[PDB]
Formats: C-alpha cells, sequence, structure tokens
C-alpha cells in the first residue's frame, strides 16, 4: 500500500546537523493526509509516533514537536483519536520519566472524550494513570485538586463509592492551602455528594445546609442544595440532632418552594405519618436513597418507622407490643427490636 | 563510550504516600472537622495535633482521651506535641 | 561567636571533608572532646548543630569519613555534653538509615544482575534514606537526566516498591554524584560531578565540541533557570584549577552573573592534567565542598501566661494534659510549635513556680 | 601508595584463589596482615568485600573460613574486631544450632564484665539478641525472661533496626504468654515497626500478633489505622485479621464466627493464635450481652440464648460469671 513514509523518515533521521525543516514536513504530511481516501492517516500517524518515539533523536525538539501533534490532534474524529492516543500512550510507556508533561495531557485528552460517550469507568482509569506524587515534575496544587475532583466524580457517577471517598481524601488534603474559592465550592459540593453515598445522611444534610448559605454560589444551585438537605434530613434517623436540623430547616423561609414542604411540616410536630402521604415522595427519591438494608426495607420505610416510634413515645405511657405493631405495620417481632435498638444509644 | 558516565551513585529519599490518616478515635477524616464542631457551627479551627510519634488527632477528640490515659492512643509511647498544623 | 568555625573544625577531625588529610591517631578525638567542652561553654549553639548536621550529611551521603566509630560515638558524646533531643534524635535515624541503606543496596545489586541494566550491576549503587530525618525541602527541580540514567530509576523505584511497598521515593537529584570519563585529545582524564554538572557537560556531547550559546544550554538541560548559572560556575570557575574542562566563558566576565548569553563551549585540547605533566591516568574532583540541599521576644511572652493561667486553673495536671490545654487555648494566636513550649517548660520550672512530682516525673503541682 | 598495592595483592590473590591453591594465599593474607593494618586503616571496605567474594563457598571450604576467622582473631586483637565477629557468630553458629559454638561464643565475657561491673550499647544489644535467638531456638522461657529484664536497662545505643526488633519481638511473646497484654501491644508495635524498615520474612507475622494483642486489649481503635500498618490491610495473609478485626469492633456474633470457621487453615495452625482464641469468642459475647440487656427489666433466658448462637447452659454460666 502506501507506506512510503516510513522510508523518508528514516532517511531523515540519520541526518548530521540540527534543522526545523522536520516539523514543517511532518505538518504538511499530517495536513495532506487530513482529507484522506481512507485509514492511511492513521498508519501514518502510528508510523510517525513509533518513529519519534526512538531515543535517537535529541530531547530539545522532540518535546516541543510532540506537544504541537498532540495539540493538534483533538482537531480529528473521535474514532481515530482513541486509537491514536492509545498507540502513543502504549508507546511512551517504556521511557515516561522523560515525557512527563505530555502524558498528562494525553491523558486528559483521553478521559474528556471517554466522558463524552457516557463512559464513567474506563476515563477514571485513564486519569489515574497521571503520576501526581511520583514523578519528577512539579504540579500545581490547583491541577491536582480539578484532578482529584474529577476523578472522585467520575467514581462516584460509577456506583462505586468506595473509590471515590479513597480519591477525595487526597483531595482534602490540599483544599486547605488552595485559594480558588471555585475549586472549594467543587470540593464541598463533591463531599456531600460522597457522604450522601455513604449512607451518612445527617452529615450529607448539615453540609447541604451549610452550603446553602454561600453567596457566591448562583439560587438555583442554592435550591437544589436545600432541596438535597431536605431529602437527607427526612431520610436520617430519628435523634436530637435530625430534630433540631428540622426545626433549623423549617425555621428558613425559602423552604416553602420545596414540593416536600407539608412532609417537613408534619415530622417537624411529631406526627405520625402513614404510608398514604408518602407514596408522592418516594416518587422523587433519587435512585442511590431508594437501595434496600438487605431486610426487606427500604431506607425511607425505616427512617419513617424509627420517627413514628420516637413520637408515639410523647404520646403514650406504656403500650404492648401488638398495639406497637399495629401502628407501626410490623407484624409482631421487629418492633420490639427497633426499640431496643432505638434506647442504649439514647435516643429514646 | 565517548562522553559518557562510567559510574553513578544514585540517592532517593522515601516518605509515606498518606500523610494526615483518619482520626483513631472519631474515625472521620481528620482535616475536616470533629463531631461537635461541625454541629455547633465554630468548624473552623478545629485543628489537628501531629505528635511526635507521626500520628495526627483531632484536638476535640484528643482532649476527652487524654485526661484518662496519658499515652498515644496506638502505639502507647509517652505523648509530646510536635508540630501543630491547620 | 566563633560557631560554625568551630563546626569547622569538627569536619577536620572526624572525616576528611576536604583539606582535612591531616590526621594523626586517635588522640585528636580526645582534643575534639576539648572542642565539646567549648560547646558546653558557648552559646547560640542552633548554628553549631545546625552546621554540625549539615557536615554529617555531607560526609555520610559522600562515604568518605576518615573514621567510623569515632563518628558513631559522637553522637554520644555530644548528647553527654548536652543538646536539644531533636538533634540526636535526627542523627540516631540518619545512622540507622545509612545502616539498612547497605544492606539495600546489596540485596538490589544481588537480585537485579539478569537484566544487564545499562551500566554493570557493579556499578550502580542505590541508598535510600528517609526524608523524615535526612531532609527538610521538598522542592523538585527537573534535571533532564541522560539516557544511560533513564533505565536505572525505574528498575530501583520498582525493588523499593516490591521489597517495601505502602512507600513513595522522590529522587533527590542535588545530592546525587557519579564519575565521568572524557577524551579531551591528549588525556583521558576521569571527572568527579554531580547530575546537574553531568547534564550541562553532557549536553554539548552530541555534536563533538563545537559551541552552544546559554539559551540553548538552558532549553536543552531544561534545569530552573538562575540554579543553571550556579551549576556553571562550578564548571567555569573550580578553585585552585590550571584549567578548567570547561575553558569558555566569551564575553569574559564573571561565573557569578551576568552571563547573558554568553557562548560557552568544551576546550577539546584543554591542558586539564595533574601535575602539569602527562594525564595519563589522572583523576579530577569537581563537587568540591557544595553540599547542596511577631517577633520572637514580643512573642515568646505570649505563652507564659498562658501556662501560668492554665496552672491557676487547676492545681494536679500532667504533662500531655498541659500541652492539650495549651494548644487548645493557644489556637486563636500562633499555632505553638515543640522548641518554644520546651523552653517555657523549664523556664518556669527554673524560676520555681511549679513542682515537679517525684513520684511521678510527669506529674506537676502548682506551686 | 600502599593501598593499591595490597588491592592488586588481594587480587591476585583472588585470581589464584580461582585455581584453588590455597596455602600459598592464606600464607601471604597472613603476613600481609600487620603491613594492611599498620600503612591503611582497613576496619570494614577490603576484609569485608573480601569476606562477600568468599561466602560464595559456604558449602565446603569450612576449614578454610575456620582458620580464616581463628587468625582474624588471634592476630587482629588490635582494634575492634568484634562487630563484624558477631557476624561470624550468626553465620557459623545458629546454623546447626546446639553445636557447642554456642557454648565457645561466649569469649566475649571479658566485655561483658567491663561493661555491666557501659556506653558499649550496640554490643550488648546484638550478643543479647543472638542469646535471645539462640534460646528461643532451644524453647527456654525462663532463659529469654531473664535476657529481656538484663536488656532493658539499656536506654542510650544505638542499634541496628533489625537487632531491635528481634528482642523487642521476644519481650512481647513473653508479655502475652505472662498475661500483661498492655505491654505486649506496644512491644509488638515496635517489633513491626522495626521489621518494616528492614526485613522481609517476619514482617508480616508480627502484624498478626499485634492484632491478637489489640483484640485481648478489650478492644478500642483499629490498629489499621495508623500509617505503618494501613499498606499492608490488603495483603492476602492478614485479610482474614482485618476482617476478624473489623467483626470484632462494631460487636456481632455471625461474622466473627464465620471468619473463624471459613479461615481454619490461615489462622488456626500456629500454636498462639490456637491457644488464646477461647479468651476471644467470649469477650465479644459478654460486650453483645452487655448491649443486649441495657433496655430491658425482666428478660428471657432462651432469648439471650438465640441472641448468642449458644445452649441455655452456656448462657447461664456466663450470666453467673458476669453477674459474680
Ligand atoms: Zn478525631
Ligand atoms: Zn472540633
Ligand atoms: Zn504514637
Amino acid at each position: 500500500m502506501a507506506a512510503a513514509v516510513r522510508q523518508d523518515l528514516a532517511q531523515l533521521m540519520n541526518s548530521s546537523g540540527s534543522h526545523k525543516d522536520l516539523a514543517g514536513k511532518y505538518r504538511q504530511i499530517l495536513e495532506k493526509a487530513i482529507q484522506l481516501s481512507g485509514a492511511e492517516q492513521l498508519e501514518a500517524l502510528k508510523a510517525f509516533v513509533e518513529a519519534m518515539v526512538n531515543e535517537n533523536v535529541s530531547l530539545v525538539i522532540s518535546r516541543q514537536l510532540l506537544t504541537d501533534f498532540c495539540t493538534h490532534l483533538p482537531n480529528l474524529p473521535d474514532s481515530t483519536a482513541k486509537e491514536i492516543y492509545h498507540f502513543t500512550l502504549e508507546k511512551i510507556q517504556p521511557r515516561v520519566i522523560s515525557f512527563e508533561e505530555q502524558v498528562a495531557s494525553i491523558r486528559q485528552h483521553l478521559a474528556s472524550i471517554y466522558e463524552k460517550e457516557e463512559d464513567w469507568r474506563n476515563a477514571a482509569q485513564v486519569l489515574v494513570g497521571i503520576p501526581l506524587e511520583t514523578g519528577q515534575k512539579q504540579y500545581n496544587v490547583d491541577y491536582k485538586l480539578e484532578t482529584y475532583l474529577k476523578i472522585a466524580r467520575l467514581y462516584l457517577e460509577d456506583d462505586d463509592p468506595v473509590q471515590a471517598e479513597a480519591y477525595i481524601n487526597r483531595a482534602s488534603l490540599l483544599q486547605n492551602e488552595s485559594t480558588n474559592e471555585q475549586l472549594q465550592i467543587h470540593y464541598k459540593v463533591c463531599y456531600a455528594r460522597v457522604l450522601d453515598y455513604r449512607r451518612k445522611f445527617i452529615e450529607a444534610a448539615q453540609r447541604y445546609n451549610e452550603l446553602s448559605y454561600k453567596t457566591i454560589v448562583h439560587e438555583s444551585e442554592r435550591l437544589e442544595a436545600l432541596k438535597h438537605a431536605l431529602h437527607c434530613t427526612i431520610l436520617a434517623s430519628a435523634g436530637q440532632q435530625r430534630s433540631r436540623m428540622l426545626a433549623t430547616l423549617f425555621k428558613d423561609e425559602r423552604c416553602q418552594q420545596l414540593a416536600a414542604y407539608g412532609i417537613l411540616e408534619k415530622m417537624y410536630l411529631d406526627r405520625i405519618i402513614r404510608g398514604n402521604q408518602l407514596q408522592e415522595f418516594a416518587a422523587m427519591l433519587m435512585p442511590h436513597q431508594k437501595a434496600t438494608t438487605a431486610d426487606g426495607s427500604s431506607i425511607l420505610d425505616r427512617a419513617v418507622i424509627e420517627h413514628n416510634l420516637l413520637s408515639a413515645s410523647k404520646l403514650y405511657n406504656n403500650i404492648t407490643f401488638e398495639e406497637l405493631g399495629a401502628l407501626l405495620e410490623i407484624p409482631a417481632a421487629k418492633a420490639e427490636k427497633i426499640a431496643s435498638q432505638m434506647i442504649t444509644e439514647g435516643r429514646m | 563510550k565517548m562522553f559518557s558516565l562510567k559510574k553513578w551513585n544514585a540517592v532517593a529519599m522515601w516518605s509515606w504516600d498518606v500523610e494526615c490518616d483518619t482520626c483513631a478515635i472519631c474515625r472521620v477524616q481528620v482535616m475536616d472537622a470533629c463531631l461537635r464542631c461541625q454541629a455547633e457551627n465554630k468548624q473552623e479551627d478545629c485543628v489537628v495535633v501531629w505528635g511526635e510519634c507521626n500520628h495526627s488527632f483531632h484536638n476535640c477528640c484528643m482532649s476527652l482521651w487524654v485526661k484518662q490515659n496519658n499515652r498515644c492512643p496506638l502505639c502507647q509511647q509517652d505523648w509530646v506535641v510536635q508540630r501543630i498544623g491547620k | 561567636k566563633c560557631p560554625e568555625l568551630l563546626a569547622n573544625y569538627c569536619d577536620m577531625l572526624l572525616r576528611k571533608t576536604p583539606l582535612s588529610k591531616k590526621l594523626t591517631s586517635e588522640e585528636i578525638e580526645a582534643k575534639l572532646k576539648e572542642v565539646l567542652l567549648v560547646l558546653k561553654y558557648v552559646q547560640n549553639k542552633d548554628v553549631f548543630m545546625r552546621y554540625h548536621k549539615a557536615h554529617l550529611t555531607r560526609r555520610l551521603i559522600l562515604d568518605i569519613s576518615a573514621d567510623s566509630e569515632i563518628e558513631e560515638n559522637m553522637v554520644e558524646w555530644l548528647r553527654e555534653v548536652g543538646m536539644p533531643a531533636d538533634y540526636v534524635n535526627k542523627l540516631a535515624r540518619m545512622f540507622q538509615d545509612i545502616k539498612v541503606s547497605e544492606d539495600l543496596n546489596q540485596a538490589f545489586k544481588e537480585m537485579h544482575k539478569n537484566n544487564k541494566l545499562a551500566l554493570p550491576a557493579d556499578s550502580v549503587n542505590i541508598k535510600i534514606l528517609n526524608a523524615g530525618a535526612w531532609s527538610r525541602s521538598s522542592e523538585k527541580v527537573f534535571v533532564s537526566l541522560p539516557t544511560e540514567l533513564e533505565d536505572l530509576i525505574p528498575e530501583v523505584e520498582e525493588f523499593y516498591k516490591k521489597n517495601h511497598s505502602g512507600r513513595k521515593l522522590h529522587w533527590h537529584h542535588l545530592m546525587s554524584n557519579g564519575i565521568i570519563t572524557f577524551k579531551n585529545e591528549v588525556g583521558q582524564y576521569d571527572l568527579e560531578v554531580t547530575t546537574f554538572q553531568l547534564a550541562v557537560l553532557f549536553a554539548w556531547n552530541q555534536r563533538p565540541r563545537e559551541k552552544i550559546s546559554f539559551e540553548n544550554l538552558k532549553l536543552a538541560t531544561e534545569l530552573p533557570d538562575a540554579e543553571l548559572r550556579r551549576t556553571l560556575w562550578s564548571l567555569v570557575a573550580f578553585p585552585k584549577l590550571k584549567r578548567q574542562v570547561l575553558l569558555y566563558e566569551p564575553q569574559v566576565n564573571s561565573p557569578k552573573d551576568f552571563t547573558e548569553g554568553t557562548l560557552f563551549s568544551v576546550n577539546q585540547e584543554f591542558s586539564l592534567i595533574k601535575n602539569a605533566k602527562v594525564q595519563k591516568r589522572g583523576k579530577i574532583n569537581l563537587i568540591g565542598r557544595l553540599q547542596l540541599t511577631g517577633i520572637v521576644q514580643l512573642r515568646i511572652l505570649r505563652t507564659q501566661e498562658a501556662i501560668i493561667q492554665i496552672m491557676k486553673m487547676r492545681k494536679k495536671i500532667s504533662n500531655a494534659q498541659l500541652q492539650t490545654e495549651l494548644v487548645e487555648i493557644l489556637k486563636n494566636m500562633f499555632l505553638p510549635q515543640k522548641k518554644m513550649i520546651k523552653e517555657q517548660i523549664e523556664w518556669l520550672i527554673e524560676h520555681k513556680y511549679i513542682r515537679r512530682d517525684e513520684s511521678d516525673i510527669n506529674t506537676f503541682i502548682y506551686m | 601508595k600502599g593501598e593499591w598495592g595490597f588491592k592488586a595483592l588481594k587480587q591476585m590473590i583472588k585470581i589464584n584463589f580461582k585455581l584453588t591453591n590455597f596455602p600459598e594465599m592464606m600464607n601471604r593474607y597472613k603476613q600481609l596482615l600487620t603491613y594492611i593494618r599498620s600503612a591503611v586503616t582497613r576496619n570494614y571496605s577490603e576484609k569485608s568485600i573480601n569476606s562477600i567474594l568468599d561466602y560464595i563457598s559456604t558449602s565446603k571450604q569450612m576449614d578454610l573460613l575456620q582458620e580464616f576467622y581463628e587468625t582474624t582473631l588471634e592476630a587482629l586483637k588490635d582494634a575492634k574486631n568484634d562487630r563484624l565477629w558477631f557476624k561470624t557468630n550468626t553465620k557459623l553458629g545458629k546454623l546447626y544450632l546446639e553445636r557447642e559454638e554456642y557454648g565457645k561464643l561466649q569469649k566475649i565475657l571479658r566485655q561483658l564484665h567491663q561493661s555491666c561491673q557501659l556506653k558499649k550499647g550496640t554490643q550488648l544489644l546484638e550478643i543479647y539478641a543472638l542469646e535471645i535467638q539462640m534460646y528461643t531456638a532451644q524453647k527456654n522461657n525462663k532463659k529469654l525472661k531473664a535476657l529481656y529484664e538484663q536488656s532493658l536497662h539499656i536506654k542510650s545505643a544505638i542499634p541496628h533496626p533489625l537487632i531491635m526488633g528481634v528482642i523487642r519481638e521476644c519481650g512481647g511473646k513473653m508479655h502475652l504468654r505472662e498475661g500483661e497484654f498492655e505491654k505486649a501491644h506496644t512491644d509488638f508495635f515496635e517489633a513491626f515497626k522495626n521489621y518494616d524498615e528492614s526485613g522481609s520474612p517476619r514482617r508480616t507475622t508480627c502484624l498478626k500478633y499485634l492484632v491478637l494483642a489489640n483484640m485481648l486489649m478489650k478492644s478500642g481503635i483499629n490498629p489499621f489505622d495508623s500509617q505503618e500498618a494501613k499498606p499492608y490491610k490488603n495483603d492476602p495473609e492478614i485479610l482474614a485479621m482485618t476482617n476478624l478485626v473489623s467483626a470484632y469492633q462494631n460487636n456481632d456474633i455471625t461474622e466473627f464466627e464465620k471468619i473463624l470457621k471459613t479461615n481454619h487453615s490461615n489462622i488456626m495452625d500456629d500454636p498462639f493464635i490456637r491457644e488464646h482464641i477461647e479468651e476471644l469468642l467470649r469477650n465479644i459475647r459478654t460486650q453483645v450481652l452487655i448491649k443486649l440487656i441495657k433496655p430491658y427489666t425482666r428478660i428471657h433466658i432462651p432469648f439471650i440464648s438465640k441472641e448468642l448462637n449458644i445452649d441455655v447452659a452456656d448462657v447461664e454460666s456466663l450470666l453467673v460469671q458476669c453477674i459474680l
């Protein structure tokens, strides 16, 4: 076929004196191969990368031309872009310590194109490969924070909270020193989402409520944070902290816009909640909050059961097990277990 | 082998990958807050207590612990404050 | 006071740091003891301690110590003479790390002996020391190492990860040293150089002697700008040198600064000859003595009445409790250190404001 | 320069040694001993590199090594030959254990009497560690205990960080056997810390003993939180151990018993956990019982039996023991 590029590249390789026309002819070849009949451009670029990777070229113009080719790469359909990115990542692998700058940008571009295709697994693995601690280059704090938040978000969208928490713990180290307020807000949002995904509902609710008071955040995002805080507080376990949080949220004036104001007003006054006034609530619950507790009961109708039990403690002096299960939907048995669990922790 | 080196002596320095690990007493990340400062809404100092050994904790966490036992919670060594950072 | 100069005397006795070849017998060690007595009489021991630590780091990281038992006993002698415990602990950690590094290097040489790397397995030595005691800075600077050493760092990193997984190794290129071979016409003389000097010398190696400019050298070595100039000072202004290896400077000037766009070039026929007569098998060391690596009085008055406040609040307290309460109170002010609190502790006990319990060494009593 | 002189001399020495022909070499090295010593400070580098080149023939050439070390002892009496000589002790002795080399090794008795009745902390620690290893090989607990109490006095030494971690491990085992867990926990933590930096085989073995000591400490604080022990959390050898730690704290019964039953061939093998497992499976049950009967005023014994997965008689015995 039309594989004549390799011979002329090899012939130019053994040149005696340093020159710049090689970059110009590379640009000419690439631009004339952009509009090509088939995949000959991909083969030409692969041969170019293979010939360029070899150490025989001095590392004073190799880096500049490599990053120029990397920056010119995205102006190309992603089908060949993914393949060429994988090829160059594999070819740079044997010697990485020299080209520690282009690898980062290449992996960032690969992760971006993977994310644009709704693929939250491979992009995280690609972004992980960037050496941010064990590397000879010194990256700025903002770059590391942004990469960590990106990886945490990608892991969260893949329903893997453990990895998201592990990679947000590192970002928490650099949060306190970075001066970018937008980065701090993004880190706070990511941490709140991670806490929500770990079934720690009261802490996530408190964090969301605190974030809702930030003036920098735009109004719609503030309302979204308030709604998430309300949902987390409602889903939280009964106790004094939850009661205080409910009172604080009820004191807020802007809480009437949310569609769950009736449930908040009923739960604030220690009123028993039945299943009739909850069916529309479970419709708007996020799917990660609808998971069961491996006991046949979802998260919602365990917090609501604990709240009913706590509220019944104010309007009764002594109650039998059968009557306690009659108004709590427990047949006879687990009502006693729930009551005993709610005690020995100071809740009731 | 012209214009080339012959013998090389490399020197490298190792350090722990994760510096600030979770506080053992409270189990929540050390450089965020304690349990009560966030609830009472003064959780802006809440500063860590890196000790002589290398173990980090919360000041609020360790304040209750030191009263009973005056040794490091993990390695049971003498507890003296080496450097406090925030 | 003399301070650092006195430390220089120690550098002339405990090891052959540079011009310290004048060693006679073990009796000089006794003289060193007298120097220790001076350290007891004189004040401002922080500078002396820092100079001693720097000298020990320079001697150990280069393996130029005249004696080993004397160096080991120096820690005990300094502890007996009286010094901060942090310095003694750091010295002990450094000695332990140096001891472990020999075994690590032996294991690396014995295990990796089939891949052949680039150089022989008996010519590469690896010394991994803990960064919490043997170093204080944490800034990384690129050096653009040559292709020969580009295949040795990854192998060392892989071996360290396999043996001691859980720790990250950050290579320090400033403290590394090596020996290179030159071919400057009349005589091939070995030269001892660091990493930056090696990179600077090897930059002009891909095209004979030729001639290169300052901008080209900076773009090739990719050094940290001004620091690169300092490296040039090592290769253009070598003290007591008849003829430098890189005998160039273009517009004369001085190696300190004002390099501008000087065209430095290596001298192919440079007269680098030992004793100025036939450099058949000479050797030149170019590293030299490099060893590259709220006012106080108004601020110290803050904490003493804080300690006295903690004491007047409660009479009975332990050391750990006192530290916890002190650091609990002083968070709004500056973050306390360890040395300041200790200094205040014996300043308080020496003024007899508090009583040290006899049964318990840590329990304190108010007055 | 005589340094390169005897460097070339030992070079030929080894060139001829590859062609065996020993008596000439030995006698040449013997007559060059004093000249090399006086001319240049020999100490470690050259003699130790010769020993490195020579230990590759540890099989056979035993008589040659023995006579080499004899002449090094009786000729290099000047200066300190001891520090590498305990290395010869570890090489020859503890290879056949109870051989009379153990009885002979006590020729350091003059230094022993000079120190005890100091400032030679390193040598004392090394010899104490060697004797501890030998007496552990022979399983003499009283001698190990006496050695540990005698070694506890030294607090002004700078040892290699493997010698210290052996006597610390011995002290931890002694404390565990005697019954003092408080010191056993810290002793095993110190032993693991010293093994981590230098060592290999007995590295993921002191961690397991440390975990067991912490679990015999009435719970409190997960050992897998310090920076030294976290990297080995996912190690296959220690996965059962960290699962046991996670089960013990946050009291539960089914997970603990399931972990104990599944890893029968990985936990219940050594004679150290197979004996102390009876103290466990009883502290966790006691904690569960205390946590369960808190909000009750009149409870049924069979209910406790169902909760604790034991029969009525064991529940009654446990209740009687707890009340008494
Ligand atoms: Zn804490
Ligand atoms: Zn706090
Ligand atoms: Zn500690």
